[PDB]
């Protein structure tokens, strides 16, 4: 008999899950280098892409991105998206680097027990255990629409911009935040939420593109919308969810021209 | 660096 | 290799884990009804029985049930219970509805792996994994003559009513209430209880049959107004109604009122 | 198919686990937690905070048994502590493993008393092994697990699927300066080290460690009087390669112990660490 154990998820992925510093020149009055807050990230490819928080890395003088293994780097900040709340990194290394392990062909399902990797309080990495909770979550805003797996392995401060894996060390989600939403005070217990992996990829490599996540811009309630000239039953050709719609809009490239069945010519724009 |  | 997964047990159950929303009327001028407070309940059968917390549909003027498939539902309340905190609601409209599993024979152990159910902070559907913690509890309560189970299945406000449900899917017990309070300003975390599954389904029975859970009273083994009994003070009861004298406390309860048993007593119905 | 279940874990350790309660004169209980007994003996491992300042220590078993404890001995620095209670019937003691090392990611059950509740069983992993815990100062080894601890769970066990003694929960991380509230973050003594510490207890009735008032050097110390900037090659007759390996061997030395110390041969005198 050998103890039950999920050590094998932990040799997998962990040594790819960073320490993330955000430090700053104006934080102390001496202007050294001084931490502002701290986090997780997530080492995607050997060129040095790192996924992490937007909320972790904003407003960063200088950030410091630390590994399992010792070593210690600056890291450069490709490109961030508010909506997501991810951020890029990169990192120059040689002598290669630890990737965390993805299965595209993964599909996440709840109760699938999961693993958080991060540095909770900076004691450290730290591993916990849950399960995924849920799927499909808005999170703790009602606005943006974006999709979140929640799960209950305790997540904490620290732990943001950090690896959530299933027991093969499958890369899951980036954990995003822990719900302390309360006004009552009343504790929320095993609320948390990380982006869905496929999600995350695909904003990664929209930024690392682009520099920047470009999105376009069912009764509606100096736009291309109002240029163009009500019940939209199809847009660019296709039946009209308004979160499945309005995820549409944001792929379809400015400067294109799309039929709006309410036939109007749109001319899609790029979003401020 | 310790005390012992 | 495949992940370790209980999504088995949530295939299983979770679509018979229903949002309960209890309304009152705003009497204070906003004139409409109102969501006085929320939870979870657990359909139990192809008639449209739903279990469920007292305290979650006390004082309702209106009982809607809400389905994981889309289906709403004005809800009946059937009956409750404030000593085990129970309360059995109906839905019709039935065209088929998702059903918890229950295994009457299965034996609950402590370090049994649970799944809470329910809805917290009206997120949506929640699962949540633990363990079985503890058997027998009182919980946060002087003791009603019942037992809890413990788990440390993360439970919030919105899990009231819901299921605790094993590996395998099958209903482990109610969730009641998570742990409240510290001596010295600590966080309880993890402590939270459920009513067994096997006290659930009696209760839910005698709900269904009576309207109210009818219970024998007799009003009092070493003895410590207008009862039955009043037998007298440090008077030492070695049987009752034929049975050698807990085990008791729940024998009296189950006697019908108007039952005369061996003195001669004449059990009352519990108020 | 059966449940998925670690009930098994829990008939085999859980019985060991007994409910410490510190009884102070007012008697009352000042404070409570929990133990684990460790052989036949009736020795048994628990928080040295739980038990200190007590005029009586008391013990329960699961099956029933009380007992009046007594305390053989105590460390501050491991908070670590050893009781003892004699029983002719036979006791329950904790399955111990001395072979198997603790993998982060192995699933372990917390057992102890919660809020005086009763027994209960937690589940999480093992978050994390070697850390120094709440204080930076104290420099000690711990594991940390997310299987929920509380007041209570002091001096109880941590026990792997299969039963066997991972450490003793010590402290749940409950604070933050700020008061933000941590989920999840809890820490035992490592049951190597906790074994270590109850032999010596159970021997001297303390932990006597080895001072030397002290590789490159950086008052009335053992070192001062065997006559800074030095570099000490050799201590007792083993190769100082690093710090922290010495350092042990330091405290492992009794005192009163006379050793080489080579430096580029001096005779220190060991002392107990203060």
């Amino acid at each position: 008999m050998t103890p039950a154990s999920y050590n094998l998820a932990v040799r997998r992925a962990a040594p790819a899950v960073v320490n993330v510093y955000n430090r700053g020149l104006n934080t102390n009055s001496h202007n050294q280098l001084e931490i502002r807050t701290l986090g997780s990230g997530v080492i995607m490819d050997q060129r040095g892409y790192i996924i992490t928080n937007k909320h972790v890395i904003n407003d960063a003088d200088q950030i410091i991105v630390a590994l399992q293994d010792g070593r210690v780097f600056e890291a450069l900040l490709v490109g961030s998206d508010s909506l997501t709340d991810l951020a890029v990194l990169k990192i120059n290394a040689t002598g290669g680097l630890p990737t965390i392990p993805i299965n595209a062909r993964r599909v996440p399902h709840i109760g699938d027990v999961v693993l958080a990797i991060g540095n909770p309080y900076n004691l450290g990495q730290t591993i916990t255990q849950g399960i995924i909770s849920a799927t499909g979550r808005i999170g703790l805003n009602p606005t943006g629409r974006q999709n979140f797996l929640q799960t209950d392995a305790s997540i904490n401060h620290g732990n943001s911009g950090g690896a959530l894996v299933n027991s093969l060390g499958e890369l899951m989600g980036i954990n995003t935040l822990s719900f302390d939403k309360s006004n009552d005070g009343e504790t929320p217990e095993g609320i948390g939420f990380a982006i869905p992996f496929q999600l995350a990829t695909k904003i990664m490599d929209k930024l690392i593109r682009d520099g920047r996540v470009i999105r376009g811009y069912i009764v509606v309630n100096d736009g291309p919308a109002a240029n163009a000239g009500d019940l939209i039953i199809s847009v660019d050709n296709k039946p009209a969810s308004a979160l499945e719609t309005m995820d549409q809009v944001a792929e379809i490239r400015p400067g294109s021209v799309i039929p709006v069945v309410v036939t109007l010519q749109v001319t899609i724009q790029e979003y401020p | 660096v310790y005390q012992f």
